[PDB]
């Protein structure tokens, strides 16, 4: 159906900047589009309704504006609170279609992620389960991306990785991927190897090791 | 003030059938053009539309999902009741119930239906997992070489778990990861700390599952 | 591509 894309997907900023959001549909939607604050652990709140009106209660740094297919939400001046993520909703046709939401995060300088990898232990062996996990530690900007490689083959559709939420003092971001493997495959290996991709490296950093290697 | 509150079970098994009651005061579905709308967020994602329903009875569904949801109101209870059918473990997400303005009117006629373009208020919405599995505490595993270490928290449900370092004592350079879900409806999530490489000083985690009243304390080392 | 419009869409 319709499409709802939003931009950019994420973005920094600094306490007292001017940004604009905007969200654009695969057809015209007239003037029938919202936009919400989302802040972490609670509910979308309603900023602006009907492409332009600014709600009731809502403070008047929040303007949104356009029509059609191209809207746009801009915060004149950033203030604390509003470090968090925004969406915009499409209520023209059904069904009420929402973006996918632009991350406005506390902007800092680029700092790679400290990388490490743990392979599993003697006593989760044993079980027959083998985790093996990476950490990308204290990172930014928040985008980043993990490739497990055993004896150079890559791995998909076995690992879970999850990301921190911006550190109040860091205003980084660190990352956990955990690849999974059962204790048969895991012994038939010897490279199990952690590639991480990131801003804040010229290139590729891999860490690794040689299991069963004493 | 209007105000909207969602109920129902926070754990659902694969198969079944969920119910979601979005309880409201402030307004009536019997009031003019208004509206009560079912949106959900599975965790780490985007807001997806779900229904929503009239005060005049006219209701809609989001079209990938009509074969399973149905959604109707007691407009003398203030509520409305939102069915999903044979649920999976991608059903999982918050739930939120929400109220839609009908149009304005002056002198009962409708002027401005602009107000009818957003979901104005919402409810704090209602947490559902679905998982076909039992409550089970989790296996401790010692994640081992600033330098970096941690405790590999494993297979537990539900949700949730608190982690600690050297009993409260150690809270600089920690994280706990958020918890992912993993394929078997377990838990699973890492906790690692960061310290100078000189320290090397002794790191133990405290973890403590209520749920099922399994507590850890896993020193681990180098 | 074939939407049906909104219940106010037509007020």
């Amino acid at each position: 159906a319709l499409q709802l894309t939003q931009s950019p997907s994420s973005l920094s900023a600094s306490v007292g900047d001017r940004i604009t959001i905007t969200c654009r549909a695969s057809q015209g939607v007239t003037s029938a589009l919202a936009w919400y604050r989302q802040k972490p652990g609670s509910p979308p709140q309603l900023l602006i309704y009907d492409a332009s009106s600014l709600e009731s209660g809502v403070p008047s740094r929040f303007s949104g504006s356009g029509s059609g297919t191209e809207f746009t939400l801009t915060i004149s001046t950033l203030r604390p609170e509003d470090f968090a993520t925004y969406y915009c909703q499409q209520l023209h046709f059904y069904p009420h279609t929402f973006g996918g939401g632009t991350r406005v995060d506390v902007r800092r300088t680029v700092a790679a992620p400290s990388v490490f990898i743990f392979p599993p232990s003697d006593e989760q062996l044993k079980s027959g389960t083998a985790s093996v996990v990476c950490l990308l530690n204290n990172f930014y900007p928040r985008e980043a991306k993990v490739q497990w490689k055993v004896d150079n083959a890559l791995q998909s559709g076995n690992s879970q990785e999850s990301v921190t939420e911006q550190d109040s003092k860091d205003s980084t971001y660190s990352l956990s991927s955990t690849l999974t493997l059962s204790k048969a495959d895991y012994e038939k290996h010897k490279v199990y190897e952690c590639e991480v991709t990131h801003q804040g490296l010229s290139s590729p950093v891999t860490k690794s090791f040689n299991r069963g290697e004493c | 003030r209007i105000t909207l509150k969602e109920s129902g079970p926070p754990l659902v098994k694969p198969t079944q059938t969920l119910t979601l009651t979005c309880s409201f005061s402030g307004f009536s579905l019997s009031d003019f053009g208004v509206g009560v709308g079912w949106i959900r967020q599975p965790p780490g994602k985007a807001l997806e539309w779900l229904a929503i329903i009239y005060s005049d009875d006219d209701k809609r569904y989001s079209p990938s999902l009509n074969t399973r949801l149905t959604i109707t109101k007691d407009t003398s209870k203030n509520q409305v009741v939102l069915v999903m059918t044979r649920v999976s473990p991608v059903d999982t997400a918050t739930y939120f119930c929400a109220h839609r303005r009908g149009p304005t009117t002056l002198f009962g006629v409708p002027i401005a239906r602009g107000p009818v373009n957003a979901m104005d208020v919402w409810g704090q919405g209602i947490t559902v997992t679905i998982s076909s599995t039992s409550t089970k505490g989790p296996s401790v595993f010692p994640l081992a070489p600033t330098a970096a270490l941690g405790c590999l928290v494993k297979d537990y449900f539900p949700e949730p778990v608190t982690v600690s370092w050297n009993s409260g004592a150690l809270t600089s350079g920690v994280h706990t990861f958020p918890a992912v879900l993993q394929s078997s409806g377990l838990y699973s999530l890492s906790s690692v700390v960061t310290v100078p490489s000189s320290s090397l000083q002794t790191y133990t985690c405290n973890v403590n599952h209520k749920p099922s009243n399994t507590k850890v304390d896993k020193r681990v080392e180098p | 591509e074939l939407l049906e419009l909104d219940k106010w869409a037509s007020l």
